């Protein structure tokens, strides 16, 4: 752990101010940092852990399909070979970006999950769990495609069952889970009713239950429910 | 791409 | 060199795919590799490597700009004492950027500059050497700071002698280094007038020149003119 | 800040 020497608080303190400075790579290995001192995080700092790996992972992601995109024209009919360069740097891109995964895999489960009783923490840990091993699919080819697809479908379950048990249906946790896991649905798991009925659902629950709601956390739930509709417009 | 949080 | 055992085509090829992934860092290192393989490089090579290591550093200075904003305010009256964490990641910053300049400044010195003899590849390492020991300047505040706003102001001059005697007032390599010059007179030197004056000297001889040229030639020049331009309405 | 290349 490079970050063994430097203080819990330090750590976070900088984790802000690298986001402040779009340095995505140092918040993310600030708040490892911080996870690796053993103590249970905050809201904001479980915040802080998921923006940080998002915005690394968002991009690599982005990268890998620019990369895949090219190999499969140079595979396609009358292409001119180019050799095996786009295939390597496509494989560099991968494997970086496996490694990410790996590594935020690695801090929910030594220990984050394990500690976290608390709905709020819980459900949010276990969906960051679907979420990297979903990102883990998208570029999965070998033998273990299907278990790491079920690894995904597993965590979000979890977080789905103990989601509807112990939080509003206009939590934004609970609404962001659901919103990831349609996606899932959708482009993992070959599965686009699943995808279209759980937005469906999640959205018109929320709905219903505004009236209950803030004027903040109206604005909060609705900014979610807003991204259900927008998947929703795109499918249907 | 479709949205995710 | 990590590079060492890739094929110099190999790495010119994977510098594209980086650029096209938006992926600078790789495709800095890559084109260093490149250039450690001791020959000279094409201008389309010459214009890879200064992409990639100007999108980097650029990057480093909207962070270091960040950052140093926040320290200039946390020693402000009346602010409250936030520990030494701000000045840390913000040395950080300019610690990695330093780094950065000197791998620049090193290509061009072992030996870029030493094996360019036509204009168009010495003027546009010239003007690199210029560039990044104006960025290290940008950060100085030591012993050496006058030292390295001249070794800045020698590579422009330098660059612009050749510049004045060899290429025709339209080049977009002697425009480019005109502009940044003259922003090295205006940002670094203190030298608003000189800068000032050298925009305007340089837009006025190249527009009395844009008559030779064709469409496509005509259409680089006045990209760079209008730079020259934007700049100067800034600036009064 | 003003425009370079
Ligand atoms: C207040 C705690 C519970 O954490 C947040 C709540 C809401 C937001 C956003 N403003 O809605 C937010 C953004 C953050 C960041 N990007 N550093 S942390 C964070
Ligand atoms: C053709 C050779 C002499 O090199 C260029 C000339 C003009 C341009 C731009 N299109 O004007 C350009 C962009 C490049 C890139 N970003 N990889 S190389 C490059
Ligand atoms: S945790 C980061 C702060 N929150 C956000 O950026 C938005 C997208 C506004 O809210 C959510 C993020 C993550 C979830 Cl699970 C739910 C809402
Ligand atoms: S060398 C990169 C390709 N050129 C460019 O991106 C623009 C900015 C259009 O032209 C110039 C870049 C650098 C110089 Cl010195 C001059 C023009
Ligand atoms: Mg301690
Ligand atoms: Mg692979
Ligand atoms: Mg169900
Ligand atoms: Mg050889
Ligand atoms: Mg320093
Ligand atoms: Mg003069």
């Amino acid at each position: 752990g490079a970050m063994g020497s430097m203080e819990r608080a330090s750590l976070i303190q900088k984790a802000k101010l690298a986001e402040q400075a779009e340095r995505y790579e140092d918040m993310a290995a600030f708040m490892k940092g911080a996870v690796e001192k053993g103590e249970e995080l905050s809201n904001e700092e479980r915040c802080l852990l998921s923006v940080a790996y998002k915005n690394v992972v968002g991009g690599q992601r982005a990268a890998w399909r620019v990369l895949s995109s090219i190999e499969q024209k140079s595979n396609e009919e009358g292409s001119e070979e180019k050799g095996p360069e786009v295939r390597e740097y496509r494989e560099k891109v991968e494997t970086e970006l496996q490694g990410v995964c790996d590594t935020v895999l690695g801090l929910l489960d030594s220990h984050l999950i394990k500690e976290a009783g608390d709905a709020e923490s819980r459900v949010f840990y276990l969906k960051m769990k679907g979420d990297y091993y979903r990102y883990l699919a998208e570029v999965a080819t070998g033998d273990d495609k299907k278990r790491i697809i079920d690894s995904a479908r597993s965590a979000y379950q979890e977080a789905m069952d103990i989601s509807k048990k112990e939080m509003p249906p206009t939590n934004p946790i609970r609404l962001g889970l659901a919103l990831n896991f349609s996606v899932f649905h959708y482009e993992i798991a070959n599965s686009p009713e699943e995808a279209i009925s759980l937005a469906k659902t999640t959205f018109d629950e929320a709905m219903a239950d505004l009236h209950t709601l803030s004027e903040d956390s109206y604005k909060d739930s609705t900014l979610i429910m807003q991204l259900l509709r927008d998947n929703l417009t795109l499918w249907t | 791409f479709p949205a995710t949080v």
